[PDB]
């Protein structure tokens, strides 16, 4: 599924992302924008064995098991297929664990490059939620 | 199937360091996030801290400067060290994964300067307090020991229904506990009833015939 | 720090009835609220994560709802085995914090204690001590009063009490009361009495013995 921006903002707020560990809602909308353009089915194969899955492009070397990735830790304790649903539950649960490491939202390359240090609240402006 | 086992001392002297180990199966230490939680006496739970995959730690501000959580993935273990303890650190300590699905068994750690002391075990027969009805209740008094726990069985565990073993009470640095067992009157004393006490801390095991 | 406040402190439930447990947060926490059950002598068990998400294997009779600052754990058709403590925990902000707990106990018919009193053992007397023990077994509700007398007069010094947790089979409580004296103090007096006052009678249950004939 490809979300609209305000649709995703509302869903992420219902899924408890606003102010999770200090990160405002716009951070998460911005990260989704630049990782997947709000596409829950996005997948990207990496040069190592791994693949990035779903709306937040969570990687199979570290965070989920797809069975084909050497070095896999499965830190979120899930199959990577769970990250490809129209239901963002599993992606949000895993994202929360990711950001609960000391590296925080720096886990996401797109967030570092396009969101960090900017007015991420622009991504929820004009949304009614 | 992930299993967590806590280990470490149950008695720590004031001003020393309380240390515990959590041994994990089924989940590499560097493949998860790992926590310590404690429960003080009145069901008051405190989240002590966690260590995430990168080795970053988060410590409760209440414990800032006294707590360390560390890892040894080669031993598939992680650790708690809590320095400069006081009697306020007496609690039941738990290790758990950060997701909360897997917990160790819980270990009571008592912080006290009091000396380890074996129990005196006394049989409680009716005596002058004759029991003249169809059931008789017998007991065993376990007095003057430190620290917890003791265990009590009756006839080596063969008598298990109708048993009440009471929580221990601390008075002037010593615990006392009692246990009752109820049996049909015609079976006692024709069939001997024996309470079996351990106190592991003092390597005591005693059997007392009623 | 976020403070979580639970309600009620204790629930006394008739098996087969449904109940609701509350957890309120001092700051908004989104859906970042988890529910645990803890039985005595066992570790906490995760029941619900993220306010409403189910946990593998937990009976469907447990469900969670709420958001923001107001959360509820619902238990449909409570079973006797659901007796224990229930805690909420937030993960929105570090430090993670827990509510103070709701104790779920099972309601059952009022029951008077079975009272038994025990003189000091010969072995204890030889060592110079004299404990008189009184068991008040299998009563309900948990509220009970115990009074000691020596030669007919009230005694409070040297009494220590201990109460069991609710029984898993019959939902009753038990209590032990121990009066500790020295051997010579015990031997100076004749009659010893344990008296229980419980809701089941306006008259106390009295168990006594005389040391000698």
């Amino acid at each position: 599924k490809v979300f609209g921006r305000c649709e995703l903002a509302a869903a992420m707020k219902r899924h408890g992302l606003d102010n999770y560990r200090g990160y405002s809602l716009g951070n998460w909308v911005c990260a989704a924008k630049f990782e997947s353009n709000f596409n829950t089915q996005a997948t990207n194969r990496n040069t190592d064995g791994s693949t990035d899955y779903g709306i937040l492009q969570i990687n199979s070397r570290w965070w989920c098991n797809d069975g084909r990735t050497p070095g896999s830790r499965n830190l979120c304790n899930i199959p990577c297929s769970a990250l490809l649903s129209s239901d963002i539950t599993a992606s949000v649960n895993c994202a929360k664990k990711i950001v609960s490491d000391g590296n925080g939202m720096n886990a996401w390359v797109a967030w570092r490059n396009r969101c960090k240090g900017t007015d991420v609240q622009a991504w929820i402006r004009g949304c009614r939620l | 199937d992930v299993q967590l086992q806590e280990s470490g001392p149950s008695l720590v002297k004031p001003s020393q360091t309380l240390s515990l180990t959590c041994s994990v199966t089924g989940d590499s230490i560097t493949s998860d996030y790992w926590s310590w939680i404690r429960k003080f006496p009145g069901n008051r739970l405190e989240y002590m801290g966690y260590v995430s995959y990168s080795g970053s730690t988060y410590y409760n501000p209440s414990l800032k400067s006294r707590i360390s959580i560390t890892r040894d993935t080669s031993k598939n273990q992680y650790y708690l060290d809590l320095n400069s303890v006081t009697t306020e650190d007496t609690a039941t300590y738990y290790c758990a994964n950060w997701d909360g699905d897997y917990w160790g068994q819980g270990t009571l750690v008592t912080v006290s300067a009091a000396k380890t002391t074996p129990p005196s075990v006394y049989p409680l027969a009716p005596g002058s307090a004759a029991q003249t009805n169809s059931m008789v209740t017998l007991g065993c008094l376990v007095k003057g020991y430190f620290p917890e726990p003791v265990t009590v069985t009756w006839n080596s565990g063969s008598l298990s229904s109708g048993v009440h073993t009471f929580p221990a009470v601390l008075q002037s640095d010593l615990y006392t506990l009692s246990s009752s067992v109820t049996v049909p009157s015609s079976t006692w004393p024709s069939e001997t009833v024996t309470c079996n006490v351990a106190h592991p801390a003092s390597s005591t095991k005693v059997d007392k015939k009623i | 720090d976020i403070v979580l406040t639970q309600s009620p402190a204790t629930l006394s439930v008739t098996p087969g009835n449904s109940v609701s447990l509350s957890c309120r947060a001092s700051q908004s926490i989104g859906n970042n609220l988890h529910w645990y059950q803890q039985k005595s002598h066992e570790s906490p068990r995760l029941l619900i994560k993220y306010a409403s998400q189910s946990i593998s294997g937990i009976p469907s009779r447990f469900s969670g709802s709420g958001s923001g600052t107001d959360f509820t754990l619902s238990i449909n058709s409570v079973e006797t085995e659901d007796f224990g403590m229930y805690f909420c925990q937030q993960s929105n902000s570090w430090p993670y914090t827990f509510g103070g707990g709701t104790k779920l106990e099972i309601k059952r018919a009022d029951a008077a204690p079975t009272v038994s009193i025990f003189p000091p053992s010969s072995e204890q007397l030889t060592s110079g001590g004299a404990s008189v023990v009184c068991f008040l077994n299998n009563f309900y509700p948990k509220d009970i009063n115990v009074k000691w007398k020596i030669d007919g007069s009230e005694r409070q010094n040297g009494v220590l009490n201990s109460w069991t947790d609710q029984d898993s089979k019959d939902s009753t409580y038990s209590m032990s009361s121990t009066l500790t004296l020295t051997k010579d103090e015990y031997e100076r007096h004749n009659s010893y009495t344990c008296e229980a006052t419980h809701k089941t009678s306006t008259s106390p249950i009295v168990k006594s013995f005389n040391r000698n004939e």
